[PDB]
């Protein structure tokens, strides 16, 4: 905070949030398709 | 067998797979939302394409013949030419900057005054 | 209860000022015109003014021009309205019952009416 | 603009009696009662329809700027004041007698 | 040789009918730059050939103040407003009590106690701090508490305020008939604003209206073509807003004198706030100017028209609003990016009988509850720099007082700031209707016998 | 021409335009204006598809001009078939037969179709 | 004369309603599933429309194609079917050989059937 | 398994970074990224 | 009567009447309620 105490890093930032836990973030393969007559 | 197969084949061979590839002409999570535009732009396009056989008459059928003649100067190839020895996305190429005249043609030089000419016919 | 409330009889001496008042209802004020009548003792009735409570907007006779005003509240939570009518320049011949009304339609329906009050000088 | 009339006075008519009153104005009539001491009533609006939980004894008609309204079968509780009304303008109440 | 039905299709067959319009902006102009409250980040941009033809033979019927299409203006400029108001900064912290003072710099004397400046000692980027800051307010926005202020909203829904990026300039929207439906217009110059109309055109879509919002005369709306123009529901109730349309531009302008400056602070993370920076130099009053001659030519050519209503020779006065809310007490509109208001009253000191600048105070308040909504308020930014403002009056919404006798001397005054009646001044010209392609009649013929 | 040219024209006269009034017959994310579109693009072609339904049902599919058998009840009409092309517009006729066009259209489907289908059907056993 | 009247009947009864049966083909939560509702509803009548239309029975409640059939797939004669089995009885049968048949009907008659009709023209 | 279709006699530009299928997966991943987060719990107590 | 299985002793036994039963039920205490205003434009009620 100063030139100790402290701050995280982003307060002087846009505000910070907690991803839940519960969804996990490891890739999944994703397929695509094309739209009726493409 | 396989859809648009016909794309290594000339123009006369293309007719063969025609009913093949009509077949799938038809056929809060963002997805679904996306989904959605999907089914709808589908059967937007597929209805445009059956408005324009239903004014030409020519729908229910893969082939339609016409009484419509059409300017010589279009193309510059005996018939065989092109048929025999042409892809049909080369042939799309060739006559792509006349085909707003050839449909606005198909609409009313035949089908509009033959529409009339069958009512004369019914008349008696 | 679609009933409007209305204020107590009063009286005062000439020349005073007055005000007289009215209650909202289970009816929604935002979309009816409030009007205001008076009769004399012996007379048949006469309108007074409409306000328009969505905008605290008065409509006034030319007689009236410059001795009456009409004022509107509501609660903080919009459940209820109040409605007030000043006149700042008595005279015996304001003596009159007063009161509220509904324009329930644009061929100026009046289905209700506030009991009234008597102003007196 | 507004041309309004009445013409019914007072009337003496005797109970059982269908009576009726009659007005007439330029524009749109509602037709109202008012007893002493109370609120005046709507009986007719529109030039036609009956308010609310009016009696079925109560009717009218018009025709051009003629208004009527009538009471069938009229009884001493249906002694009023009556009154013709547009928008501002209010003929002088009338009333039954009897 | 006796008749049968027989099908037709393509046949035209109009119904009145009601459907969603098409969102349209000229050739998405708009996106250009990020951008315009009402065309969001996407419209569709509009035909480049917005082609009507005049129909052979046809007259219709039209009803003004019956037609829906204003009524989806209303409720669709108001999501529109909504839609960019939501993502945005909540003011709450806001009402802690702020000392204030009359502070002045060089103040005109008319301006005493205009503004105030005033500190709290607020939040900061960390729950444990506070640190005090003061801004400028006009005295509109704070009332005493009980000197110490609060804000005056603060009895009611939030205050928000950001995204100031967002531009409320107006741009023309044009709105086109889903197909199977059409937009019919009505040709004749001097229409009514009900009943058929001689002379009719249709057109793919709607000539552009800008989302232009007043509270007491018409800005830069469609000229009336001929002469001015008087319309009311029904002239002989007064509940009705009388509109009026000027057949030719008025100028006006319009200013804010004070060099503007601007400050922020940060709530907490995330939290930017505009506030009102200290003002350089004199402090003057808002104001606008409107050509005397103008104004009172123009008026009385609105007395020419109002007499056609009336009795010949009555006499006709104009006058100094009733009261009531300030929106409609004074008039307002939205210049610049910042709210205003005036004092028109010195617009309607005349009377009429049978047989070179004039300029108005005005005032700003940044507060603002929209419409007549009170669910919602919010906090204009600040807009650095001096206003100036230059646009066309086109026209009045009056109201008539009631009462009086014998059909004479009858009197106006500013009234019916409801926005549906800005709106209905350019949607009075169009009606949609179904297409029905389908119909039958008797033919000679019958199908063939097979 | 320009859409919609032939409400002018006498009803018979209507018939040449017939084809131009078919011509345009069927023609984040979540911004309203969006969903507004979205809605206006069903609606299309829920009532497109319904006329085709229709004209599938009486057999005068692929045509604007049909001619079916259909004998119908004289007093729906107080003129002269002649008299009909070319006094009134197709708007005025609309009126003049206003009430009878459920009657008609299931007629159409039954009178005609559902019995000519019957009559083919005599031809099939051949 | 009521919609699906004709699972009272034999199969071979039930042509006589077949005109009855196609006269019906055609931000809230509710608004949202109401959407999805009238999408599938279109999407489902097109198939059955596309697939007429490739046979050439568009527009027509009964046809008849030039395709023969191999009787394997059902050995009765044809009135001890139409005069005892409903439709849908004989659905059931049928049903698993349904995608031979639309094969057939595609290419053995209407695919080829349209060439000739071309070469007919030529003349 | 979908069905490849090995096309005769056919070839095709492929021009790449052209192609707008990476933009759309670029903002159809972020998208999905907020929505998960959106039902999750602020932090800003932790300022302190 | 009616269960999914009637052995089954987790499933629920649903019982339809083939006549109503009559139910009265009431709250016999006369209440009032208080309105308090916590977040600015915030109603919240409370009994009174
Ligand atoms: C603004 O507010 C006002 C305030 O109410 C509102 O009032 C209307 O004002 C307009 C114009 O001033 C009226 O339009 C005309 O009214 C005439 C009177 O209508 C009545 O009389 C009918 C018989 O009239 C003939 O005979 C009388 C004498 O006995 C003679 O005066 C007449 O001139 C005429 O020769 C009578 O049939 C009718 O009642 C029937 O119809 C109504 C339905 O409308 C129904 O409810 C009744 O039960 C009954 O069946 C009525 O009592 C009328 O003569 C006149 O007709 C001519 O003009 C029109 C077009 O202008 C033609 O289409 C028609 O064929 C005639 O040429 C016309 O209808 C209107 O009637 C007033 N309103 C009412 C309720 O009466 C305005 O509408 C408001 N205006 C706006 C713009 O908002
Ligand atoms: C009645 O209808 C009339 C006609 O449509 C209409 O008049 C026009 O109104 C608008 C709004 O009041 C005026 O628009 C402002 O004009 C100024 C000046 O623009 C001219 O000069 C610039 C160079 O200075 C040229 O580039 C431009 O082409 C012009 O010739 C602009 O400065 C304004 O834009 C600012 O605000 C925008 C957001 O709203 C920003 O996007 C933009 O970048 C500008 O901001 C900059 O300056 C700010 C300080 O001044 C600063 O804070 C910012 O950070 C940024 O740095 C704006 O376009 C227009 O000029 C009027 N036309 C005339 C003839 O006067 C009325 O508005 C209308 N009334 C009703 C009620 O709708
Ligand atoms: C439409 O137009 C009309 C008339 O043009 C306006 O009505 C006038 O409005 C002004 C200001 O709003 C009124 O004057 C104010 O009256 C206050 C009280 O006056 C009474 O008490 C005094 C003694 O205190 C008597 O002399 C007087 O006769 C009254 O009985 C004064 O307190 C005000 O003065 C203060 O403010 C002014 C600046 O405005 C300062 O100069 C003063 O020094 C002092 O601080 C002021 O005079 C006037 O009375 C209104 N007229 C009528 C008939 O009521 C409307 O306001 C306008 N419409 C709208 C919506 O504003
Ligand atoms: C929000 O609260 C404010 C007050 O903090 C409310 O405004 C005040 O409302 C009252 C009633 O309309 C006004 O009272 C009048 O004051 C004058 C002078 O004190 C007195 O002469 C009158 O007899 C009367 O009491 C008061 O002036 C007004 N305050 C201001 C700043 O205008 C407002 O109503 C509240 N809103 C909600 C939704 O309750
Ligand atoms: C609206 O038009 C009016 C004039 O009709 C403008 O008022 C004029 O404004 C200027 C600037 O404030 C004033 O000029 C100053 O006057 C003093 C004394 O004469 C002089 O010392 C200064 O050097 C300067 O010229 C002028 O006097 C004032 N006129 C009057 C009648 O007060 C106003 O600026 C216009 N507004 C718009 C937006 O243009
Ligand atoms: C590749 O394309 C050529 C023409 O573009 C095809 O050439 C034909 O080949 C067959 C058999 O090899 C001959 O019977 C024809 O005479 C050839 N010429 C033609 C049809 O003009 C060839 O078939 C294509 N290959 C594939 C796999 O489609
Ligand atoms: C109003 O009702 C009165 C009866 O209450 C009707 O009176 C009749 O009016 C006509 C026309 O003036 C006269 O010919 C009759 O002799 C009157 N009857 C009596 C008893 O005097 C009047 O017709 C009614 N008006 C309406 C429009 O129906
Ligand atoms: C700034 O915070 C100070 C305290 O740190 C506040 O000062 C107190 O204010 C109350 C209310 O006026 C008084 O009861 C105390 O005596 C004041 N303390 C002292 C040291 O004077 C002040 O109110 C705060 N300002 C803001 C806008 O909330
Ligand atoms: C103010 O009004 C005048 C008159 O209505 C507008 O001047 C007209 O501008 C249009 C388009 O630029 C021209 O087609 C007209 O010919 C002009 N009028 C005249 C009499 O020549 C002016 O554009 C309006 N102000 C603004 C900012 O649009
Ligand atoms: C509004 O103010 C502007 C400038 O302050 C005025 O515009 C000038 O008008 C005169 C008179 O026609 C022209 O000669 C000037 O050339 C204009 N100035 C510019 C820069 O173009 C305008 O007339 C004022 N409008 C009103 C109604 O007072
Ligand atoms: C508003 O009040 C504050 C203090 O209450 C003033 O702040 C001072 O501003 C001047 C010039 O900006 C500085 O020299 C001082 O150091 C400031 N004081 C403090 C304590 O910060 C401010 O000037 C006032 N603004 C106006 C427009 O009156
Ligand atoms: C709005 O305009 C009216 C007049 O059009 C103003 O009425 C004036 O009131 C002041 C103060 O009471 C007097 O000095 C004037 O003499 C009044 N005008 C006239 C013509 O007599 C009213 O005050 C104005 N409002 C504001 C806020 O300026
Ligand atoms: C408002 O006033 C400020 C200062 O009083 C002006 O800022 C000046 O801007 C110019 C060019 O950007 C600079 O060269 C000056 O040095 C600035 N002044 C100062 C004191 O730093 C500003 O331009 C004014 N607003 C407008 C719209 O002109
Ligand atoms: C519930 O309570 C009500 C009244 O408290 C009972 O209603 C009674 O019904 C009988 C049968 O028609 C009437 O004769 C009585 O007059 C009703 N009572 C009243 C006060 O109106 C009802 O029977 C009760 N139900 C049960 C199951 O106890
Ligand atoms: C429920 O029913 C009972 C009786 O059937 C009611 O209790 C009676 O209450 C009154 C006054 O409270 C006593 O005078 C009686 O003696 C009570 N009856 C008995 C049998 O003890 C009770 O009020 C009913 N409650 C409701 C809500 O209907
Ligand atoms: C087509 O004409 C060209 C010359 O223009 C010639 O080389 C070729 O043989 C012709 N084909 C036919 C079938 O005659
Ligand atoms: C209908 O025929 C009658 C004669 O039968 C004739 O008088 C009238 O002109 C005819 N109308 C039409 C439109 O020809
Ligand atoms: C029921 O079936 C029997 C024979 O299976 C037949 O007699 C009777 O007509 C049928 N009923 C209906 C309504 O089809
Ligand atoms: C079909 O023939 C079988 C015998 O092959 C017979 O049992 C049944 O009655 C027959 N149906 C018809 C309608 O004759």
């Amino acid at each position: 905070i100063n030139e100790k105490e402290y701050r995280l890093i982003n307060c002087n930032t846009s505000a910070i949030t907690q991803a839940c836990p519960k969804v996990s973030f490891e890739p999944i393969p994703i397929h695509y398709c094309a739209p009726a007559g493409f | 067998l396989g859809f648009l197969g016909a794309a290594g084949s000339t123009m006369g061979a293309a007719s063969m797979t025609l009913t093949v590839q009509a077949r799938n002409l038809l056929s809060l999570t963002v997805w679904g939302i996306k989904q959605l535009q999907a089914r709808v732009l589908a059967v937007e396009r597929y209805l445009r394409d059956q408005q324009l056989l239903g004014i030409w008459g020519c729908s229910g059928k893969l082939i339609c013949c016409t009484n419509v003649p059409w300017n010589s100067s279009w193309s510059n190839r005996n018939l065989s030419e092109i048929w025999d020895n042409m892809t049909w996305l080369q042939w799309d190429k060739e006559i792509s900057n006349y085909t707003q005249i050839i449909y606005g043609l198909l609409e009313e030089s035949q089908n509009q005054q033959e529409k009339n000419e069958q009512d004369l016919l019914a008349l008696d | 209860q679609v009933q409007l409330l209305q204020s107590g009889a009063a009286v005062t001496k000439p020349g005073a000022s007055v005000r007289v008042s009215c209650e909202a209802s289970g009816y929604n004020i935002r979309d009816y015109f409030i009007h205001w009548w008076r009769q004399a003792p012996g007379q048949g009735l006469q309108w007074v003014g409409w306000i328009n409570p969505k905008t605290g907007q008065p409509n006034n006779p030319r007689q009236f021009q410059g001795r009456v005003s009409l004022t509107r509240h509501a609660s903080w939570d919009f459940d209820t309205y109040s409605f007030y009518m000043d006149l700042k320049a008595l005279r015996s011949d304001d003596t009159a019952v007063y009161f509220c009304a509904r324009q329930r339609s644009d061929y100026w329906d009046f289905d209700v009416w506030g009991s009234g009050t008597q102003v007196t000088v | 603009d507004i041309q309004m009339t009445q013409s019914p006075s007072s009337l003496s008519a005797s109970v059982g009696d269908t009576v009726t009153i009659t007005c007439q104005a330029n524009g749109y009539l509602n037709w109202y009662q008012q007893r002493r001491g109370k609120a005046p009533k709507l009986l007719i609006y529109d030039g036609s329809k009956l308010e609310r939980g009016v009696p079925s004894r109560f009717s009218g008609r018009r025709w051009g700027q003629e208004y009527n309204l009538t009471i069938n079968n009229l009884q001493p509780e249906d002694i009023a004041t009556y009154f013709c009304q547009v928008y501002e303008f209010v003929v002088p109440g009338t009333r039954l007698d009897l | 040789e006796n008749l049968w039905v027989t099908v037709y299709y393509g046949v035209p067959v109009w119904k009145d009918a009601e459907t969603t319009l098409f969102c349209a902006s000229d050739a998405k102009a708009y996106e250009t730059e990020k951008h315009n409250v009402w065309a969001t980040h996407a419209c569709v941009p509009t035909d480049p050939n917005p082609q009507e033809i005049h129909l052979e033979n046809v007259t219709e019927e039209f009803n003004m103040w019956k037609n829906n299409m204003v009524e989806q203006m209303h409720t669709d400029i108001i999501s529109l407003w909504d839609q960019s108001l939501k993502p945005c900064v909540k003011l709450t912290p806001l009402c802690v009590t702020l000392q204030c003072t009359n502070v002045t710099n060089n103040i005109t004397d008319d301006m005493r106690g205009e503004l105030k400046n005033c500190s709290f000692n607020m939040t900061t980027e960390l729950r444990d701090k506070k640190q005090k800051v003061y801004s400028l307010f006009y005295r509109l926005d704070v009332v005493q508490i009980n000197k110490e202020y609060r804000l005056i909203n603060c009895n009611t829904s939030a205050i928000t305020q950001a995204c100031p990026k967002v531009s409320f300039e107006p741009i023309p929207i044009h709105y086109c008939a889903p197909a199977g439906f059409a937009i019919l217009k009505c040709k004749d110059k001097k229409f009514n604003g009900t009943g058929p109309c001689p002379s009719v055109s249709t057109v793919q879509c709607t000539h552009g209206i800008k989302p232009v919002v007043s509270t007491q005369l018409l800005l830069n709306g469609s000229l009336a073509e001929e002469e001015v123009m008087i319309r009311s529901e029904n002239i002989t109730n007064n509940a009705k807003n009388i509109l009026v349309q000027f057949n030719t531009p008025v100028q006006i302008n319009c200013t804010r004198p004070n060099n503007n400056t601007r400050k922020s602070i940060r709530i907490g993370p995330g939290q930017a706030f505009y506030a009102t920076g200290d003002i350089i130099g004199d402090i003057r009053q808002a104001h606008c100017n409107v050509s005397k001659a103008t104004w009172n030519e123009t008026l009385g050519k609105v007395v020419k028209q109002l007499r056609k209503h009336f009795g010949n020779n009555t006499i006709i006065r104009f006058a100094n609003s009733s009261g009531g809310d300030l929106e409609v007490t004074t008039h307002s509109f939205n210049c610049g990016g910042e709210f205003f208001y005036c004092n028109t009253s010195g617009l309607f000191n005349s009377t009429w009988i049978s047989n070179d600048s004039i300029t108005l105070p005005c005032r700003i308040k940044q507060i603002i509850n929209m419409w007549q909504r009170i669910g919602q308020a919010m906090y204009a930014p600040p807009i650095q720099g001096v206003i100036r403002c230059v646009s066309n009056i086109t026209g009045l919404i009056l109201t008539r007082d009631g009462g009086s006798t014998n059909s004479t001397t009858e009197t106006f005054r500013p009234g019916g700031g409801d926005m549906r009646d800005n709106w209905r001044s350019e949607l009075y010209k169009y009606k949609v209707v179904k297409i029905e392609p389908l119909g039958v009649a008797p033919t000679r013929c019958k199908r063939r016998v097979v």
